[PDB]
């Protein structure tokens, strides 16, 4: 219902209070509606079901109130009768300030003090005695200042945030009994129409088991929801603190310091043996000001939540399903998973593992490699939200659909399967709708960062290939996906690298693919076209950003040997390091470029600042490899501040930093 | 290489060959006029147009105003010599300019070579050079020589802004579009500009001022000059083509004229609006017409009327054209080099191109109407600059694109009176009722084009050969591409000077007769019966006066009563700004009004329900009416329900055909054109996905966005009036009080108006951004399934085709059917999804973040950073920097500034007197990593010293110091203080504070409380919303005011001075971004060197230090303590950093020689045992996952595993310390694991599998303490 009064007044003891107004509205719609005969109908109104009652649960809205911007959760109003006179809770929460959110709100009382006067006995001191003592007077009165600070703030806690906490955990009792309601909604349904329906025994097994995983979904919105009045209420409290007690404790001890600061002031006065301009220096040196009792420190009131307790439920719900790592150790390879889950993996022990982005990457022959990760979330459902993320580099050039990696049991669930020279994005649900998605230019042996959001909320799915948002589709027509809870890595018919596999279960925005694709690509590293790892004493051959497809030659000219394009043999480039120990190129490090002739010569920068090639070995200068972390793999060298760039059409390279950026860019492959 | 070769005056003497008396082709006859050559068949007069057309030979205004929504019109203008030197001047400093960029200089390049081609010969086999494409150039001796010319600069005709291209044409052929060209006169005028307005920036400059823009005239000539050049390779789009445009509805517009030429000009949004097959129509035609110059060319057998070579003119023309020569000579037209030239030509030479070479602001679309009209003046350099226009480098006009502001820059643009008055050509909406009507101006109402304008050949079947080829991308175009082009360009080649026969004496011209365009009805009445945007836009206007007038939301009276003004705020403003305020709270009044204003027109409503709408702006509602209804939340819920179609007038009208089936050749006894060819059916349907796409794409662009820029021009509208209704009523106000009283309250209105201006731009980027995720959601959601369906109908009719084609040939391709069936199968039964970035570059996630950035540190009043060998201001203004004798800067990283207490140790920082802090409202920031070492003498107690100061005459603000403080600081005129403070208590084991490097940041939002964070984190937050006008110094000074202690000193370093208030996250971004990931720290907050011993901390239990139980093979690290205390009574008392062994960073892996650590360093750690160094090493044959860690003795290592990785992460100046062998094998982080009593030092793997970091894995984290003066403490 949606009248407390009438919940009460109801005689017939039938009605039981609730706050989820689009869950009670798509109730009402769905009133006349149609009996639900088939399965079909089933999944399409517990997915309703869902949707609305996380809608209702787990929305927020931001509002900026006397204290910063504040996550205010609107159905407290509605839960704990906390201001339902008003037409909205956020409206009588800012009209109101957060005071108004408790009963007794004036409880602040003057903690009993006494400062101790200073000691007669000083007069008879000498000028630095007397000064000392009252340093020390001063240190020990700013330390009982902070005392009554302490002593404030534990008033406050006991006093004022014992309604608050009060507040939160009514608010977490009353969201639990919606969340039972809701439960039993769905199983009365589910029982009824087990029980009173002419669908298939195998379908009706089907609807349990995918029940089942709806309502731990269900408790997952809760536990969201949960949070979100607890943190919002925790910093309500701390605002009430800002607002409240802080300005209290700031009247009396500015009272106070004014007493002491006469009290001092007259005892210096009355001193006998201290000059007037010596009495004067030590009266402005023993002041109190504001400086002096100004202990408000958000970072610490905001920290005293924190706890042991939060840290475990933090990584215990982590929304990290699967987080493969893997490594190599004296011996053998370890693969497993690192989301602390109870996913079981069972791999074939002929996968190598070699250096992908920033970590271990499988290496799969495409026949007989495989990988099993065996979690009961990989099963899917109905309403649950989901994310997957790796990156892949093809070594294959198959046509054929060949699989790659997924979940499919009984042709339903979601698979990826490598189709023409890109990808394709699958998933099939139990009633028959089919969501079939292509992904272009994906196998090149390069590495892609390949992400999929599922997102049952809003019913969004998402692809991202690199940084790129490639795919953006509505699954509005998409129910049901139960799916086994083996998720198989094959990738059938093509020998690929596959690095950081991860399985989320929520769904992923935009923001967040980009964040973790530069996290990971900015790791002090230098790649080249292949976004693999440039290492020195490798043969590569060089290319400009603008001219990609123009590689460098070298040519005999002035009786010395330029490189050059062409709008010709090419040269082959080589970097060398000053350590032989160095294998890769990191960025930010000297670089010494060579080109392999029939005798290997060395660069160096001319008068005119053209790129000439000589054969000393010393004469050679070092350059510096740098880069931008928004680009994966477009590095630049520079020497003295001055960058190597494409010189005008005559086209060689010059030292000149009076043209556009772009001539800067280069490439390796 | 300078474009013109010597300055030009207009009192120079003739010369006959640069400067000279000159007659143009004319009907009739006309007086010499004198010109100057400026640059190889450039030629310039100085002077009004009344001769290249006997139809304007009046400079009075016509009876009928120009169709035009800005105009201009006088005769004195460019009528003295003066007048005519400073045109010659402007035109040339445009020339300049344009020739300055790289595509300026490439356009100039193709102009120059672009010569008319000839073609005024009856005879095929002789090239006569045209008549009318040439001038008579008068030599001083009084003969007079013919000269063939490319373009030709003149004045402006009647209408002075009125620039435009003029020709003559041939006998009966038309030059402009038949590829021959002819010479070209610009009607330009450097001395007058557009004023228009800008809202699409406020996302990347928030800072935008009011007011309209100008215009930068090197745009306009670019876009006149690239006009002309499209009329000189006779490429130029026949006018008749004119883009329809609906106007039977209301709030339809009555008629718009533009040319697909000036679409095509446009470029970027604009050059959309023409699909893909009118884009191929026009570039075939055009092929034809130069395969038609070829043929032309090859059949000539010598020239008439000069004595050049014929082999030099068929150079000439080749170069002209890019025609190919073979072995024989003949001339063909390559379809790659056509492409290529037309690709040059059309849709790289275009407006929005040189706006991006420029880094100017001009309006992006041509709806974009100019609304003002104003008077400039270029050649004096102190007013434009060749390589800046308008805005000025190292100056206040510089940032924010303020140069160009009309309202700011006002000593640079004038205004000037419009003739296109007022409610001229306009449409009157009445509401039925008494009926309540409006007039709304022409330009300013919706525009719909029309269907005809999007043809497409879809619904055409195709026919599949097994040699079809497959076409390129469609690519956009970018600054990548543009200097691709650039970089293989020939600058080289120029055309010769050659002497021709003379022509007549009067020369007979006839300028190219255009269609005669009917004028749209002008008057027209509508009736409604309800509002629209129009009457709710027009209910928020007002006059200037002195009648009292009030803000009510009552639509109604708002129209029936010029002195009420209607607002889509709360019941609560209209109350406040109703009531009459007294003298004594007017100041607090106004606050109040600044703070609702600022609160409601930032209002944002935040919803998840639907799938890519993220944010909803409520008041857009009962702003303009949108939608129906009145209530917000009506308008919300109704946005909920159904989505971006409620904010569009107009439903579009999209019709998609039935896509045509392709039909196979079939091919017998020949598997390998089998093969090709459904290879190619293939290709094709993925060819025909890409261009629905692009086709439907065009249809949302030509329909659907313009809708929605007009409705954030209206918004923008309402905001801006909405503040000029309120800033008129507190003027009225104020102006109610007597004259002391006003003397008493420092009240000035700049400042209201700044801060209501910067409100009102926060409100338009959040529009901005809800208007742009509501169309990007229209077009993904109605209009892409439509094609997506007919896309999968035509995938099904393929596919059963191809099943019936690969039945067919069963016999020719015999084992491989099974293979074909399957790959076309899952090829057909598969999707192409709808990438828009590919399409339009206007939706990529980089440059968002990239701007993101950008903003945070290019926003700054003050960056102030060391580079080269000085440390000077790194932001638009460069503010001038004085640097004392005694300040030292870091060796090892030296944008570390220290300054001690001394009077000649202080940067003194002189800032532009346009942005010192004098303002009772403006938001500022300022931000700086700061280090304060430990008090050591009881002096420092009660002894506040400012180490940055800005405080003038006991106002401004100031950074201040404390025994364990930091305070900040504001003090306004009124001499009323507020400062906001972060203490940090010495007596504690181990801190964050105490000679650490702390990224302090401070900011100051004058209507909220001014904040101090700490590392990132929010520490203190005072009330300042009572200070009045603060007025902050005009310089700035870096040194430490006030400190007794001899010794004390400071480091600082990054110091930024933004004006906006940094909000929550930007503050993390700045700390994670100055915080140097790449760069290891150690304890303090330096960056971790090489060869310098350090103590070692660890992270979980900091109480104890590292130590050596015995050194050998058995020997092994241990943590033990306690960690001893080192204590000054009543000072400070924290734990002794200096005790256990020291660990020194030796390099294996490193390639250069910086000392400087980074991430992923491959090293040796040494320890230093009895001052004597031994290597860290282990051995990996040992047992258990966490394997024992030893000092041994370093030639004696052998071949056990000694290599550490060096891991930074982010933050509590953390490393980590992974240990691997020769092999690269991860044998494991380092820590300490407990066996027996003994916490040892291991490595272990088990750390690796550990990933969710925070609680626990936290053992891993060690922290590096080098030995500083800031801590003091003997070791």
């Amino acid at each position: 219902s949606s009248d407390f009064l009438k919940v009460i007044s109801s005689k017939d003891r039938s009605l039981v209070y609730s706050f989820l107004d689009n869950t009670i509205d798509y109730l009402d719609s769905i009133k006349y509606d149609g009996p639900i005969d088939t399965d079909k109908k089933y999944y399409l109104w517990l997915k309703e079901i869902f949707r609305n009652y996380s809608f209702d649960m787990t929305e927020t809205q931001e509002v900026n109130t006397l204290c910063g911007f504040n996550k205010v959760v609107p159905w407290l109003g509605k839960a704990l009768n906390i201001l339902n006179t008003g037409n909205s809770f956020i409206e009588e929460f800012k009209t109101l300030g957060p005071i108004s959110l408790i009963n007794k709100k004036e409880n602040i009382t003057m903690p009993k003090i006494e400062i101790d006067e200073i000691p007669n006995s000083m007069l008879n001191l000498s000028f630095k005695d007397l000064s000392e003592n009252l340093f020390n007077i001063f240190s020990k009165n700013n330390s009982y200042f902070e005392k009554i600070y302490y002593d404030f703030l534990d008033q406050w806690w006991t006093q004022y945030y014992s309604q608050y906490f009060d507040l939160i955990c009514m608010a977490k009792r009353s969201v639990l009994a919606q969340e039972s309601l809701i439960k039993k909604i769905i199983q009365k349904k589910l029982s009824y129409l087990i029980g009173n329906s002419n669908i298939s025994s195998d379908n009706l097994a089907l609807m349990n088991l995918t029940t089942t995983n709806t309502l731990r979904d269900i408790s997952n919105e809760s536990q969201i929801a949960m949070n979100n009045v607890n943190n919002f209420l925790n910093n309500v409290a701390i605002c009430v603190f800002q607002t409240n007690i802080y300005p209290k404790f700031i009247s009396f001890m500015e009272q106070c310091i004014n007493n002491i600061n006469k009290n001092t002031r007259e005892f210096i006065q009355k001193c006998t043996n201290i000059t007037e301009n010596e009495k004067l220096q030590l009266i402005n040196q023993n002041i109190f000001s504001s400086l002096d009792f100004d202990f408000l420190n958000i970072e610490n009131l905001k920290s005293l939540f924190n706890s042991e307790t939060g840290l475990l439920i933090k990584e215990e719900t982590s929304p990290y399903e699967l987080v493969l790592y893997a490594f190599q150790e004296p011996g053998n390879n370890a693969i497993g998973d690192a989301s602390g889950k109870n996913t079981s993996i069972e791999y074939s022990k002929d996968i190598g593992l070699v250096y992908g982005i920033n970590s271990d990457a499988l290496y799969l022959n495409g026949s007989n490699q495989s990988i099993s990760f065996s979690n009961d979330f990989f099963e899917n459902g109905l309403t649950n939200s989901f994310s997957i993320y790796f990156w892949l580099r093809n070594l294959g050039k198959d046509t054929i659909k060949s699989k790659l990696i997924g979940s499919k049991e009984d042709n339903c669930g979601w698979e990826i399967y490598f189709q023409d020279t890109g990808l394709v994005f699958n998933m099939i649900d139990s009633n028959g709708n089919e969501k079939n998605i292509y992904l272009s230019d994906v196998s090149n042996n390069s590495w892609h960062y390949i992400t999929i959001s599922v997102d049952r909320l809003k019913e969004q799915l998402l692809i991202f290939i690199d940084d790129n948002l490639v795919a953006n589709e509505s699954i509005k027509e998409i129910l049901n996906i139960y799916s086994s809870n083996i998720i198989s890595l094959l990738s059938e018919n093509n020998p690929s690298y596959i690095e950081g596999l991860t399985i989320l279960n929520k769904p992923t925005t935009s923001q967040e693919v980009l964040s973790n694709y530069f996290k990971v690509l900015n790791n002090s590293y230098i790649r080249d076209s292949s976004e693999e790892r440039l290492e020195y004493n490798k043969t590569y051959q060089l290319y400009n950003y603008v001219f990609s497809e123009n590689p460098i030659y070298e040519i005999k000219q002035n009786n010395n040997i330029y490189l050059t394009i062409n709008n010709l043999q090419v040269s082959k480039f080589k970097l060398l390091s000053i350590n032989p120990n160095k294998q890769y190129v990191q960025k930010l490090d000297e670089v010494i470029i060579s080109v392999l002739d029939n005798m290997e010569k060395y660069i160096d920068i001319s008068e005119d600042n053209r790129l000439q090639l000589i054969d000393n070995k010393n004469n050679a200068k070092k350059m510096i490899i740098s880069n931008d972390i928004f680009i994966s793999n477009c590095l630049t060298l520079s020497y003295n501040g001055k960058y190597i760039c494409l010189s005008m059409k005559d086209n060689w390279m010059i030292c000149n930093n009076d043209m556009s950026k772009y001539l800067y860019l280069w490439s390796f492959k | 290489m300078p474009f013109v070769n010597k300055q030009f005056n207009y009192k120079d003497p003739v010369n006959g060959v640069d400067i000279a008396y000159i007659k143009i082709p004319n009907a009739g006859q006309m007086q010499p006029v004198k010109a100057f050559k400026i640059h190889n068949k450039i030629w310039v007069i100085p002077e009004r147009d009344t001769f290249t057309n006997p139809e304007e030979g009046d400079l009075n205004p016509p009876p009928e105003a120009k169709q035009v929504p800005v105009s201009y019109y006088d005769s004195t203008y460019l009528s003295t010599d003066n007048e005519k030197d400073n045109y010659l001047k402007g035109v040339t400093k445009l020339f300049e300019r344009i020739y300055s960029t790289d595509l300026g200089r490439m356009l100039l390049t193709s102009i120059v070579r672009g010569i008319p081609f000839w073609g005024g010969s009856t005879i095929d086999t002789e090239l006569k050079v045209i008549d009318t494409n040439c001038i008579n150039v008068i030599q001083p001796d009084g003969s007079y020589r013919s000269e063939e010319l490319n373009l030709v600069i003149i004045g402006p005709s009647a209408d002075i802004i009125q620039f435009e291209c003029k020709s003559f044409g041939h006998e009966v052929l038309n030059l402009t579009r038949n590829g021959y060209g002819s010479t070209q006169y610009i009607r330009f005028s450097p001395d007058f500009t557009f004023g228009f307005e800008e809202s699409l920036e406020v996302d990347t400059n928030p800072l935008l001022g009011a007011g309209k823009f100008a215009t930068d005239p090197a745009v306009t000539l670019a876009h006149q000059l690239i006009h002309a050049g499209h009329r000189l390779y006779g490429i130029a789009i026949n006018p008749n083509r004119v883009f329809k445009v609906n106007t039977n509805a209301y709030y339809e517009m009555s008629g718009l004229e533009v040319s697909f030429e000036e679409l095509r000009t446009f470029g970027g949004h604009d050059a959309k609006f023409i699909d893909s097959l009118q884009e191929n129509e026009f570039r075939l035609y055009y092929y034809n017409k130069f395969k038609d110059i070829a043929s032309t060319l090859n059949k000539a057998k010598s020239i008439v009327g000069t004595t050049a070579s014929l082999q030099y003119m068929k150079n000439v023309f080749k170069e002209k054209y890019l025609l190919s020569e073979d072995t024989s000579g003949k001339f063909s037209v390559d379809k790659l080099k056509f492409d290529k030239l037309y690709k040059m030509l059309t849709e790289i030479y275009t407006e929005d191109n040189f706006v991006k070479f420029f880094k100017v602001l001009n309006a992006k679309t041509f709806l974009n109407f100019d609304k003002a009209v104003f008077k400039i003046n270029i050649v004096p350099k102190v007013n434009y600059t060749i390589y800046d226009g308008f805005n000025l480098r190292n100056t206040n006009l510089a940032a924010n694109f303020n140069g160009q502001n009309t309202e700011i820059n006002n000593m640079n643009f004038t205004k000037l009176k419009n003739f296109t008055g007022l409610f001229e050509f306009y449409k009157l909406l009445c509401v039925r009722g008494n009926d309540l009507c409006i007039k709304v101006n022409n330009w300013d109402l919706f525009f719909s084009p029309s269907e005809d304008n999007f043809t497409n050949d879809l619904n055409k079947g195709e026919e599949i050969t097994s040699d079809t080829n497959i076409e390129a991308a469609e690519e956009n175009i970018s600054l990548d591409l543009i200097q691709q082009y650039y970089l293989t360009f020939n600058f080289d080649n120029e055309p010769e000077n050659i002497s021709i026969e003379n022509l007549s004496s009067d020369i007979i011209g006839q300028l190219e007769l255009m269609p005669n365009i009917e004028r749209f009805p002008n008057g027209k009445k509508y009736e409604l019966d309800k509002y629209t945007m129009f009457h709710y836009l027009r209910a928020q206007e007002f006059e200037h006066g002195k009648s009292r007038i009030a803000l009510t939301n009552s639509v109604n009276e708002a129209l029936l009563n010029p002195s009420r003004v209607y607002t889509f705020f709360s019941s609560d403003y209209v109350k406040k700004v109703n009531k009459a305020t007294e003298a004594a709270m007017f100041l607090g009044w106004v606050e109040q009004l600044v703070y609702d204003f600022t609160d409601e027109t930032s209002e944002v409503s935040t919803t998840d329900k639907i799938a890519d709408i993220t944010i909803i702006i409520p008041y857009i509602g009962p702003a303009l009416n949108i939608g129906n209804m009145l209530y917000k939340d009506d308008f919300v819920g109704a946005l909920i329900f159904s989505g971006a179609v409620i904010l569009l007038e107009f439903i579009p009208e999209i019709a998609i055909p039935v896509l045509g089936t392709f039909a196979l050749v079939s091919y017998i006894a020949n598997k390998v054109l089998t093969v090709q060819t459904i290879d190619n059916a293939l290709s094709k349907r993925n060819e025909k996905w890409d261009e629905v796409y692009k086709y439907i794409v065009t249809n949302w662009l030509a329909k659907v966005n313009t809708q929605i820029d007009l409705i954030r021009k209206k918004m923008k509208e309402a905001l801006e009036n909405q503040a000029e209704a309120t800033k008129a009523i507190i003027n009225y106000q104020y102006n109610q009080y007597t004259e002391e009283e006003k003397n008493n309250i420092n009240f000035n209105i700049d400042d209201l108006s700044s801060k209501l201006n910067e409100s009102i731009n926060k409100a338009m980027i959040n529009i901005n951004k809800f208007l742009n995720q509501c169309s990007v959601s229209y077009l993904m959601n109605s209009m892409i399934p439509y094609g997506v369906k007919r896309l999968e109908d035509f995938d099904a009719s393929l596919k059963d085709a191809l099943l019936k084609y690969i039945y067919d040939n069963r016999g020719t391709l015999i084992g491989q059917v099974d293979r074909l069936k399957d790959k076309v199968n899952n090829t057909l039964s598969t999707d192409i999804p709808f990438q828009l970035s590919k399409y339009v570059d206007n939706q990529r996630l980089l440059s968002t973040f990239t701007e993101y950035i950008k903003n945070i540190i290019n926003t700054s009043i003050l960056n102030l950073r060391y580079e080269s060998n000085h440390l000077i201001d790194l932001s638009r203004y460069a503010s001038k920097i004085n640097i004392g004798s005694k300040v030292n800067f870091d060796p090892i990283d030296k944008n570390q500034i220290q300054l001690f207490n001394l009077e000649s140790s202080k940067i003194e920082v002189i800032l532009k007197n346009a942005i010192v802090y004098n303002s009772m409202y403006e938001n500022f920031s300022t931000s700086f990593w700061i280090r304060i070492p430990k008090y050591f003498n009881s002096i420092s107690l009660n002894n506040e010293y400012t180490i940055i100061n800005c405080m003038e005459n006991n106002s401004g603000w100031k950074v201040s110091l404390n025994y364990g403080e930091i305070i900040w600081t504001l003090q306004d005129t009124q001499e009323i203080k507020q400062r906001v403070v972060f203490k940090y208590s010495q007596m504690i084991n181990i801190s964050d504070y105490i000679n650490r490097w702390i990224f302090v940041t401070i900011t100051n939002n004058r209507l909220n409380n001014s904040k101090i964070y700490i590392n990132g984190r929010l520490i203190d937050q005072k009330p300042i919303s009572n200070l009045g006008n603060i007025h902050a110094s005009n310089n700035i000074m870096f040194k430490l005011d006030g400190c007794r202690d001899t010794h004390r000193y400071i480091w600082i370093k990054y110091f930024n001075l933004f004006d906006k208030e940094l909000n929550e996250k930007e503050i993390k971004d700045l700390y994670d971004n100055q915080s140097n990931s790449g760069i290891l720290k150690d304890f303090w907050g330096d960056y971790l060197q090489y060869d310098k011993p350090y103590y070692m901390l660890n992270l979980y239990d900091p109480n104890k230090y590292v130590d050596v139980n015995n050194v050998g093979i058995r020997g092994y690290m241990y943590l033990k303590g306690p960690r001893g205390s080192v204590m000054t009574t009543n000072i400070y008392l924290n734990s002794s950093l200096y005790r256990g062994t020291k660990f020194i960073i030796k390099k294996y892996a490193s390639g250069n020689k910086d000392n400087i650590v980074r991430n992923n360093d491959r090293v040796y750690i040494n320890v230093v045992v009895k001052n004597k160094e031994y290597r860290l090493a282990t051995n990996a044959s040992q047992a258990g996952v966490e394997k024992i860690l030893s000092a041994l003795e370093i030639p004696d290592v052998g071949n056990l595993s000694q290599v550490v990785v060096m891991k930074s992460k982010n933050i509590t100046n953390k490393c980590k310390m992974n240990l691997q062998d020769n092999n690269g094998n991860d044998i494991g982080f380092i820590g300490f694991h407990q066996f027996n009593n003994i916490a040892k030092l291991v490595a272990s793997n088990w750390y690796n599998r550990q990933i969710e970091r925070s609680s626990r894995t936290l053992g891993c984290s060690w922290e590096f303490i080098p030995v500083d003066d800031g801590w003091g403490e003997r070791p």
